[PDB]
């Protein structure tokens, strides 16, 4: 089968904490001397639109109370920065990791580490959708939890979770202060935009059927990259683009991608109690990546 | 509608 | 929605080495100055059984290199404890955790965390079926996986992945050696078990489903827990308990487990078309624990 | 046949 999986989260977990802003508590990321949180911690109003430069001069350093663990951190000052607040706290945090920010595109896989007041709860596998939103799993309190990639000991900080839209998936922003799909800081009625179907995760998927012997959806025609190209664009799937990173499953499987995206023309809205790998419908879910690294324990 | 978590 | 979330890793990340015997190399959890590994890290066979008393006999401890990192592990001796080798070393692992060793019963969740050569590569959650089996993700090199759960700061410790049967599912054995199951670790035929679908389980999510606005499945009828359980035991469901852990469900329903169990009797194996949060079919993935966590973040 | 890992 194909499991989402998740990166260790250790090299995390210990930058993680609790931001409480008078009655407000959230998670707080704690890089260094300094802890990134969302910004709406300092508001006094969570289901009313919030004037944010007005709660930014209002702010006092004493109503924070930040904590690792039972360890409480005094704040040294405050400054805002997007969907974000830079907090100078009075001491470096030790076990700070090589990091860098990285904003995630589309299609793109990264971990979630869901935290609750200040600590880390859980860890799974998310992916960034053509929406500039994920379907995580967050209740009240997870804001701040951050989402990461582990790059050859280097981890790439890409998300602080903000925001849960009326459809149920998340909204968050990257370690730049910029809220994902322009989406905006607010308790307002705010629907969650058309999204489609990223088609080289789908063609992953399928290639991870054909390996694990599902064979029957396979067409018997094939069809150009741009000429599906075209089609795409007009059924709620994106457009494929170089078919390199296909190299291996291909090889593995003697099936290209022309032949794999004609089955996925046939496929789309369209089944018959059929079932591929346990799904009644085409999946987003997994990169080539993730689906080579599964199978095979290949980068 | 959309909730700030 | 719901989703199968792994616990935080990093409390056993830095219990994970790398046991290497001869040419053979798998993964080994390193406690106090003990490695625990499956033994047959000193067997090399493909289709016939071990003798493990005589491979036991020949053992040569300078065969052995072990390394947590780049740091390597002086071996001092090696014994039998099951399925695994308790390897005596050098030194202290001085990040040993706060832990016990807990068999894991049929229905029950828990942490894999999946490692090759040595190194944590991913983590997932996973459920015990009453097979003693797991639907886990493992390839080659996954052997001494740890399997874990993190009950009130104390880690448990409950697999070390040992092996893969015909139908794709995987067995490891306890911290003790014992083999979940009755499995053997051979290469020899096994067949995996019969298996029922955790009633409990089913339970949780059929819960969860409420919660979740999906209400189109309930029964008005009902039966008593004593008269499911007559019926459950010839139609591959396993009885159900205490029930006094569906309270914080019920009450959050208005739904109690004796109409449930009408709707999973008029469900099983006969589903229409219709999903159920996009399941085809009763999921036995999701513990009372699991689903209460995850909707309402108490335990 | 069972495979061990």
């Amino acid at each position: 089968g194909l499991r989402k999986m998740a990166q260790p989260s250790g090299v995390v977990e210990k930058c993680i904490v609790r931001v409480c802003y008078g009655n407000m508590a959230l998670n707080g990321l704690w890089l260094g001397d300094i802890v990134m949180c969302p910004r709406h911690v300092i508001a006094s109003s969570t289901t009313s639109t919030i004037d944010y430069d007005y709660a930014l001069s209002v702010l006092r350093l004493h109503n924070f109370s930040i904590s690792s663990g039972n360890v409480f951190l005094g704040v040294v000052s405050a400054t805002m920065r997007g969907a974000l607040l830079q907090i100078k706290v009075n001491q470096n945090n030790v076990h700070t990791p090589k990091y860098t920010y990285r904003t995630v595109r589309p299609g793109e896989s990264f971990n979630i580490l869901a935290c609750y007041d200040g600590a880390a709860a859980g860890v799974y596998g998310v992916n960034m959708r053509s929406n500039y939103t994920i379907r995580g799993s967050f209740i009240n309190g997870a804001c701040g939890s951050p989402g990461y990639n582990i790059n050859n000991g280097t981890v790439e900080f890409c998300y602080l979770h903000q925001l849960e839209l009326g459809s149920g998936c998340h909204v968050g922003s990257d370690l730049d202060g910029v809220m994902y799909g322009g989406y905006e800081d607010q308790p307002t009625l705010q629907v969650e935009g058309a999204s489609s179907l990223f088609t080289e995760n789908v063609l992953a998927f399928l290639y991870a059927a054909l390996i694990n012997g599902s064979t029957w959806w396979l067409s018997s025609s094939r069809i150009a990259v741009d000429r599906f190209n075209e089609w795409a664009v007009h059924n709620g799937m994106t457009t494929v683009g170089n078919t390199d990173c296909f190299s291996i499953l291909a090889a593995k499987t003697g099936v290209d991608v022309q032949r794999l995206l004609a089955s996925i023309q046939s496929l789309h809205k369209n089944f018959g109690g059929k079932q591929i790998l346990g799904h009644t419908s085409l999946t987003d879910e997994f990169t080539t990546g993730e689906v080579v690294r599964q199978m095979y324990g290949v980068n | 509608x959309a909730v700030l978590x």
